[PDB]
């Protein structure tokens, strides 16, 4: 799996973290330092959290998160 | 009997006495702090920066104030200095009304220039230097979403979601308004969308630190100045009067002159509602000659700390709880006040000294090497002032909700104390 | 005349007194050491621990009550950890009745599970789980006497000159029964040699180190639990007083306030047969105040120790010599007694607290990092608490036979201080 993780980085995510509304902001900022800075919000896209979004937040929970405003692309969308 | 009497009396220190808890009915957290020095002069907390040149300048004095304190310019430094100072302190909190601005026809670059030259992190940007009208705001966030460019600021700024607030709304509502917006700037625009001003995070922030800001009648942050007794003092007063000082700080060595006397006499009559606070004094007569010289506060302080300068080299001091509680025996009688000058070491030490009489402490060593405290240069690294000023007045609300006192003039009147043995230490 | 009264209280601390040799007709062995903090809670030793999260937990209390003393469990986790922790007390001595068995048909093995389970070295073996009949033992010098091995446990256990004793047959005789037959496990069998339970040389051992335990009139060791003044609170000494709990100890930083008295007098109208301990106060109105509101012991401690936060921080302190005196002069009126709570470092201080008036003294930060006290965690190694308390009785022993007190009333009542300069330290 540590081989594997090498010869696949440099690509440019297909399993990135995730939480869900029920979650509370605590678990985000925990998963956050364990050093990303952005988390997509179950098994079968509502939102998203980012580190700037928790300086207006308190741990609360995670559903007042950035929900209408979701910019998002297609698979296979390229870099450029 | 002057021969009879050279030994009779006796004198108590900070450490000979402890407050004696009393039945209570008020947490620390709502124990009142504020003390009224005279009908225009009031502090929410009873903690005066010392005028000394390694303890108060205007950041001092702008930091005190902003906790409830009060800030004693310093004299060591000519008048004009001294009168731009005290405008420092008066000019710093002003609300910002004018609004540094740009059009769309600068480039990027020049707002560049603008937030790394005043540390401010966005522009307004109005439609015309005239019919100030806000078209757009830009940022750094906006500019790291850019390699360096000078393209027109209007293909760069934000301008579809603009969020604006009107003239005259609340800091609470400018919060709740960045807060769901999920930004720090907010402009402040008039009916017609003219721009008028602007309100930011960080004044929200420094609003919810420093809500007991001590305030003149015109919301200006308080401010004292230092004098001495010197030929020029008259000038030197009279140029601090016109840069609105709230009180002077007549500060000699000894103040039971006739000298100092004098110069608290000619300064009442020059300025009949100026604030004069004198000092140093540490006796009941003393106290009184000042007083009916003039002076609305009396400062208390010769020889305070077991072994400073005055008794090592002169002989000379009095025990600073018996100097206080004596002083303000005598200050009670005309209706004055007193503040307590001297060797505060720890937090319980000012709990002592207001109890004992003291409506104010002034402290100055224990703030010295402070990041607020003036210069860089043989002073240990002791932080933000405000961190050593919240421990000191926490031990102060402790040590009130032991005594039962629910504001300072219960501390005063009502506390006792139990004379100790210094055994154990 | 609050304003005159300021100064006029003094106030001595350990450091202050010894304590006057007497006519002596009792030697420190032969001193009577118990104490009757109420009628329901008496103590063998006037030693308690602290409700600190540093001192007091399971461990602790029954080291304490083993020795006489008691413990109080701190009130820093939950509701239900605290009575589980009273409960854990509560049922540590049972007396073993239900002795762990095993029979004949089992392997070498199963025994060995057994005794490195339970860090046991003796399994009785009967003829059947149901008939359960004394057939052999089985322990771990007769493993060490074999190569591992599943054999039988019926050609492998002692079988020949088994020893037995009756339910029913004392200490005393069981531990004669054990150094004549050299061995260390006593099985107790009935008339039909029915195993009803088990003796075992240590079982004999703790006997005679632990002979002046304290324990409630059902055998059971005392303990007690500490209450602050919160919404739960109600709840908290309902689910205590649910696990047996002897004393309530409502344990606040400044007792003399209402929201205290109040918490005292409805927790005495819920249950007014348990007993309440109250504190911390350091005069005789606060104390009168507590036994007012309902409390049966007042714990006196405010601010004692000559450098303790609570005179560094808020200024506030009694001595205790005088606090302990005052408190008790006023204790005495009402029929109630006294626990000194606060500076004592040495055993000398101990004799000192209790003459002046405290009929118990708590003991924390000298306990606190004995080998009972919680955690494996920033405080030095002190050993097993029964060395401590073992010195610490030692010399409080050895004051009263200086004094020539036979108990701890003489002591109290009778014991004479003379009061020192501090000249030589
Ligand atoms: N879930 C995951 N799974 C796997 N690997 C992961 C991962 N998350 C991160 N990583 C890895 O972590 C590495 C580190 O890169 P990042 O953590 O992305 O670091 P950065 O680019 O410097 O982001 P920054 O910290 O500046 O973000 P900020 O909140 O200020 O600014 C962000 C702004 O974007 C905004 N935003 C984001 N999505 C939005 C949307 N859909 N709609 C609106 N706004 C959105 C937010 O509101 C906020 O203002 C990445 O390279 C990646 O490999
Ligand atoms: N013109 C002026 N005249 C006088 N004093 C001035 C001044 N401008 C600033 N000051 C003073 O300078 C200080 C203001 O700066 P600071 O308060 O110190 O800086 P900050 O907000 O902590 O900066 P940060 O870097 O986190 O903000 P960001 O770029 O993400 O920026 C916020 C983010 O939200 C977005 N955003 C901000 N306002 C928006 C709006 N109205 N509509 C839409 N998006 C907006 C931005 O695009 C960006 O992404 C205060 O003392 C203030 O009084
Ligand atoms: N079933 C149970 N249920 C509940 N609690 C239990 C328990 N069993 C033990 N406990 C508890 O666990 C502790 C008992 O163990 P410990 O008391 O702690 O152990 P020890 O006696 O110090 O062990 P040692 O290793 O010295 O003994 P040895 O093997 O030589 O053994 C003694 C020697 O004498 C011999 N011997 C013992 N009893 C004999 C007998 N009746 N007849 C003949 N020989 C006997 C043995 O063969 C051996 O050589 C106590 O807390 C006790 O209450
Ligand atoms: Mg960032
Ligand atoms: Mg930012
Ligand atoms: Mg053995």
């Amino acid at each position: 799996e540590q081989v594997d993780k090498v010869k696949r980085s440099e690509r440019g995510i297909t399993n990135p973290f995730f939480l869900t509304p029920d979650h509370q902001v605590f678990d985000a900022e925990h998963l956050m330092g364990k050093r990303i800075s952005g988390v997509p919000i179950e098994e079968d896209l509502v939102g998203i959290i980012t580190n700037r979004d928790l300086r207006f937040i308190s741990m609360k929970i995670s559903d007042v998160m950035t929900k209408e405003e979701l910019v998002t692309a297609s698979v296979g969308t390229t870099l450029d | 009997h002057h021969w009879e009497s050279k030994f009779s009396k006796e004198g108590l220190t900070f450490d000979d006495v402890l407050l004696v808890p009393a039945k209570s009915e008020v947490l620390p957290r709502d124990v009142d702090l504020s003390v009224e020095l005279t009908k225009t002069l009031k502090l929410n907390i009873p903690v005066i920066s010392a005028g000394m040149d390694t303890v108060t300048e205007s950041a001092m004095a702008i930091a005190m104030a902003r906790q409830g304190g009060l800030g004693i310019i310093h004299k060591n430094m000519s008048i004009e200095q001294q009168a731009e100072q005290v405008d420092k302190v008066k000019r710093s909190e002003r609300g910002i009304t004018n609004p540094f601005f740009l059009t769309p026809d600068h480039q990027v670059f020049d707002a560049e220039h603008l937030m790394g030259k005043y540390r401010i992190s966005g522009v307004p940007i109005v439609n015309n230097e005239e019919d100030q009208k806000l078209v757009g705001i830009i940022t750094n966030r906006d500019l790291r979403f850019i390699a360096d460019y000078s393209m027109k600021i209007s293909d760069v700024m934000t301008k579809e979601e603009l969020v604006t607030a009107s003239v005259g709304t609340t800091l609470d509502e400018a919060e709740k308004i960045l807060q769901k917006h999920k930004i720090e700037k907010l402009p402040l625009v008039d009916d017609q969308n003219k721009l008028k001003g602007l309100i930011t995070i960080k004044d929200i922030e420094k609003v919810i630190e420093f809500p007991n800001s001590s305030k003149d009648i015109h919301g200006r942050l308080i401010v004292g100045a230092a004098v001495g007794v010197t030929g020029d003092t008259m000038t030197r007063v009279k140029k601090l009067v016109e840069a609105n000082v709230d009180v002077i700080v007549i500060d000699t060595a000894h103040g039971h002159s006739q000298g100092v006397l004098n110069t608290v006499t000619k300064i009442r009559e020059t300025y009949p509602e100026l604030n004069i606070i004198a000092g140093n004094v540490a006796t009941a007569e003393a106290t009184r000659a000042l007083i009916e010289a003039g002076a609305d506060v009396v400062k208390v302080g010769i020889g305070p700390g077991s072994i400073c300068t005055t008794r090592v080299v002169a002989g000379v001091g009095v025990p600073q709880i018996t100097a206080i509680y004596d002083c303000a025996t005598e200050a009670r009688k005309h209706g004055k006040t007193i503040i307590a000058d001297g060797g505060i070491k720890f937090s319980g030490d000012i709990t002592k000294a207001l109890a004992a009489g003291g409506h104010a402490v002034m402290l100055g060593s224990l703030l010295a090497g402070t990041s607020e405290s003036p210069g860089a240069a043989a002073a240990p690294y002791k932080g933000p002032v405000e961190e050593t000023v919240y421990q000191l007045v926490g031990g102060l609300r402790s040590g009130m909700g032991y005594c039962g006192s629910k504001d300072l003039r219960a501390l005063r009147e009502e506390a006792q104390f139990i004379r100790m043995t210094g055994a154990a230490a």
